């Protein structure tokens, strides 16, 4: 196989030798020389993600890793040569894992580039991309009272698009000679 | 034999009125599935797992894969902009007042808790604990792992609950604050009781009746959510359409997870195996079988993927379009918001998912009365201007048609047009004059 | 601001075009040019790799079409709202809140669009609020008095009837107030004189 050989923590019966998962894969094998538990995860891994903005604007990008404590992406480095981003100078830990490269801020604005667990960055103001939490409206706070009733007095015509597809493009192919060009 | 119900017969004769003479408030339910969970899975180690030369003949494929991650991605944008235009339908962030009097009415049951650390209303916490998630993207550090272990994974979702939370109870302050105009508009506060005055007054029901059975309506209200919150929760499969998704999703992610397993007539299932015990001119060969075969799984997988997603979009553009007309208005399309003739509703968050709680008016106790089309008091015609002609005996009367309550026949509610030999079963009696 | 039907267009032009990229995938045989495998292989070696492309070929084939089939039905789903749209909004007002746009409906146009429809919805906004107090009825003669259409509003000293969407206020005559039983049974009445005209 190939992966990490890491130290075991469960147990195996006397004569057990290899572990398995739930699609078939060795978990845990029985070291040959001393009888100890030894158990086969792959070497972590995760999706890399970017945000950025358009190249029209800018070219410096934050990277989203998922699922990531962040304590192991500089443990998985390059080394083991954008170090930047490994390693910690604006590190911010979400649900999601922990963007390199974008700063938090403790304001909030409207949502621009979603990241996710309410978390979306943008690209602000002496210019960086920032990282903050979504803000869901104005706030607001009608004045109910059981003998108050507000009328309005003036009104505005207003009038909006709202655009719909209805139809697609009608295609044909030629199985014969697609599948086997003459 | 299946029995279609209790056999019935009414009493059909073409000169008799059943006039309810009491009502009924019914508070109903209605879950409606929103979103599902957003899978992501990567090609290069889900089929060719530590295996360079693997991943260098997956090269030939090639464009595949872009398909695969291009549907999942839109499947998930799909799932958050569902959830956008189910909940986010709110311009302000709508408080509900300090003091909580709203003529006798009683939402403490739906109204957020600052009791709990989160503001979620007693049935939403119900629900929430009621159906069973399983882990929603968190962090890693059971069945998870099995799958995070072969490049499957579930991104979280960008609305977290609490902030769901935070649009429900804006729209709950909203129309119980302000009424139907928030939603078109500015908000314009209201007193309650005027407000469900005006709904009545919105279903043929004058709102005399309500300013006179307040108390009553306020009571069979209150009962009514204490008994909906004690029927969803002691009735275990009253939200399955909800656990349906999750045991879906979860389900094809372990089919697709320990398909994995099979060797699709290859000599074995792990590929080392193939390139230590055997010859690699033909080892080419039965790994790329093996690899058309996982393709073939992938490709499987997002295409009841993709059908799912389309039968969950359309659950919640109707959820929208619920939350829209009954929620922020009163509907007249019957059987829409709730058996009977609607009211209110009030929209309570739950995972993957949302719950209406549709309140309607139900007439309860009928009586035979004998009716006529008109009457005929000097040679001339007299419909009713709004109601009906009943009568319990020679008294000929003129009520309302949704709530028995007798008048005098005048010619403030009566209107004249012709003269009493055209109309088939007008009845002579005497029209007060003021 | 009309991105939508671009979406569509940009989504066929991507799908029907990474058939043509297809093409170029040697799919585990030598080569992805039919002439060259079958002017290098004996007949049965030639049939054993070609079989390979063929089965690769319709694979992709399918993969496309399932596809288009539904994209096809998200399409006609979209297709039977604009009817819709256009029935009950184009050819009459509407009462569905926010079907027709945000606020009370008015009007619509529609505008044809390339592989589309954009409506234009005519509806109405209130602008400019003001508190009132208000009262559920009017005792006058002991009777109860409830406003036949309309809300009751006291500017501080007298008591109006007016509208409920347009601030229109009304001296209270017997001719716009009906009235219900005796005043001692509704909560909130006030006293005030109903005019006789
Ligand atoms: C291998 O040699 C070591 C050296 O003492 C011994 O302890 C161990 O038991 C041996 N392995 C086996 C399988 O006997
Ligand atoms: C790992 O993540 C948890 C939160 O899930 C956090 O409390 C902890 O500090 C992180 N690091 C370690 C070494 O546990
Ligand atoms: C409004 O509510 C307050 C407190 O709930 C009460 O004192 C007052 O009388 C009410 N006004 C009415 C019923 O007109
Ligand atoms: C109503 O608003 C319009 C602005 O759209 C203004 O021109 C007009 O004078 C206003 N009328 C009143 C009576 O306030
Ligand atoms: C109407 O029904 C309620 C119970 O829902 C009852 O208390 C009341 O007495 C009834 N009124 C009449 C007139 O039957
Ligand atoms: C409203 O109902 C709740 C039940 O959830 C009850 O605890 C509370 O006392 C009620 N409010 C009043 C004012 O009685
Ligand atoms: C009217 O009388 C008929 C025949 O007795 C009866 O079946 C019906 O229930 C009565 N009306 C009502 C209350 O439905
Ligand atoms: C019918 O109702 C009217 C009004 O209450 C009453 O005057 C009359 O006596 C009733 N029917 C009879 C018994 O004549
Ligand atoms: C009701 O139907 C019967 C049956 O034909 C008929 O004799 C009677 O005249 C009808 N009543 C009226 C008011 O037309
Ligand atoms: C109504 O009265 C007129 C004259 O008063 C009479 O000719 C007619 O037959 C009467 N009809 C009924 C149904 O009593
Ligand atoms: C109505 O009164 C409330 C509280 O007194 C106030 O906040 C609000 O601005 C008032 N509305 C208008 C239109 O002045
Ligand atoms: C209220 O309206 C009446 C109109 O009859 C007017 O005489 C009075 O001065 C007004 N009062 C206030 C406080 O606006
Ligand atoms: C209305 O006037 C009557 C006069 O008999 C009086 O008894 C009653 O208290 C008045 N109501 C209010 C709210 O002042």
């Amino acid at each position: 196989g190939t992966g990490v050989l890491t130290e075991s923590n469960k147990k195996f019966l006397p004569f057990q030798q290899f572990g398995r998962d739930i699609a078939d894969t060795t978990d845990a094998v029985r070291d040959p020389q001393t009888l100890e538990i030894l158990d086969i995860t792959p070497c972590s891994f995760g999706g890399v993600s970017v945000i950025t903005p358009g190249t029209n604007t800018s070219n410096q990008v934050a990277v989203l890793y998922q699922g990531v404590n962040c304590t192991e992406v500089p443990v998985a480095i390059h080394a083991d040569t954008w170090r930047v981003y490994s390693t910690g100078s604006n590190v911010f830990q979400t649900r999601a894992g922990c963007l390199i490269g974008a700063e938090y801020v403790n304001n909030s604005y409207e949502c621009d580039i979603p990241i996710g667990a309410g978390i979306c960055a943008s690209y602000q103001t002496s210019q960086s991309i920032i990282a903050y939490t979504m803000s869901l409206g104005a706030e607001n706070s009608v004045a109910y009272s059981n003998n108050s009733i507000a009328i309005p007095t003036n009104f505005t015509i207003s009038v909006t698009t709202e655009i719909l597809p209805v139809s697609m493009t009608k295609t044909s192919v030629d199985c014969t000679m697609y599948i086997c060009g003459d | 034999t299946m029995s279609l119900g209790a056999e019935n017969s009414v009493a059909y004769s073409n000169n008799s009125i059943a006039i309810p003479t009491n009502f009924t408030i019914s508070v109903t339910t209605e879950i409606l599935p929103v979103s599902m969970t957003k899978t992501s899975v990567d090609c290069t180690m889900y089929i060719c797992g530590d295996s360079t030369e693997c991943s260098n003949l997956l090269l030939q494929y090639g464009s595949f894969c872009t398909q695969l991650k291009r549907a999942l991605t839109g499947i998930a944008v799909e799932q958050d902009k569902n959830t956008q235009e189910v909940f986010a339908q709110v311009k302000q962030i709508y408080k509900t007042p300090p003091i909580k009097y709203f003529g006798g009415f009683n939402f403490s049951q739906i109204l957020p808790d600052p009791s709990k650390p989160s503001k979620r209303s007693p049935i939403e916490d119900l629900l929430f604990n009621k159906v069973t998630l399983a882990d929603a993207g968190f962090i890693k550090q059971d069945l998870i792992c099995a799958q995070k272990f072969k490049g499957l994974t579930v991104l979280p979702p960008l609305l977290t609950d609490e902030m769901i939370a935070q649009y429900t109870s804006a729209l709950l302050a909203g129309t119980i604050t302000s009424g139907w105009t928030f939603g078109a508009g500015p908000a314009l506060q209201i007193p309650f009781p005027m407000q469900m005055a005006y709904r009545f007054n919105g279903i043929g029901v004058t709102q005399n009746v309500l300013y006179e059975n307040q108390k009553l309506i306020a009571n069979q209200f209150n009962s009514a959510i204490g008994k909906i919150q004690d029927s969803l929760s002691s009735t275990p499969s009253a939200l399955g359409k909800l656990q349906d998704v999750v045991n879906h999703n979860a389900q094809a992610l372990n089919t697709l997870v320990k398909q994995l397993s099979s060797k699709f007539g290859a000599i074995s299932s792990v590929l080392n195996d193939i390139f230590s015990r055997l010859d690699p001119p033909e080892a080419e060969v039965q790994i790329d079988r093996l690899i058309t075969g996982r393709l073939q799984s992938l490709q499987t997988y997002v295409t009841q993927q993709l059908i799912r997603a389309a039968e969950i979009r359309a659950s919640a553009n109707l959820a929208a379009t619920k939350m829209s007309e009954c929620v922020l208005g009163q509907s007249k399309r019957v059987d829409f918001c709730g058996k009977g003739y609607h009211l209110m509703s009030f929209p309570q968050s739950a995972p993957h998912g949302v719950v209406f709680l549709h309140v309607t008016y139900v007439p309860a106790q009928e009586k035979n009365f004998t009716t006529a089309p008109a009457i005929c008091h000097d040679g001339k015609a007299h419909f009713p201007r709004e109601g009906v002609f009943v009568s319990n005996g020679t008294h000929w009367f003129v009520t309302q048609r949704n709530f028995y309550e007798p008048q005098i026949i005048t010619t403030d509610n009566t209107f004249v047009s012709g003269n009493c030999d055209v109309v088939i079963g007008i009845v002579n009696n005497t029209v007060y004059d003021p």
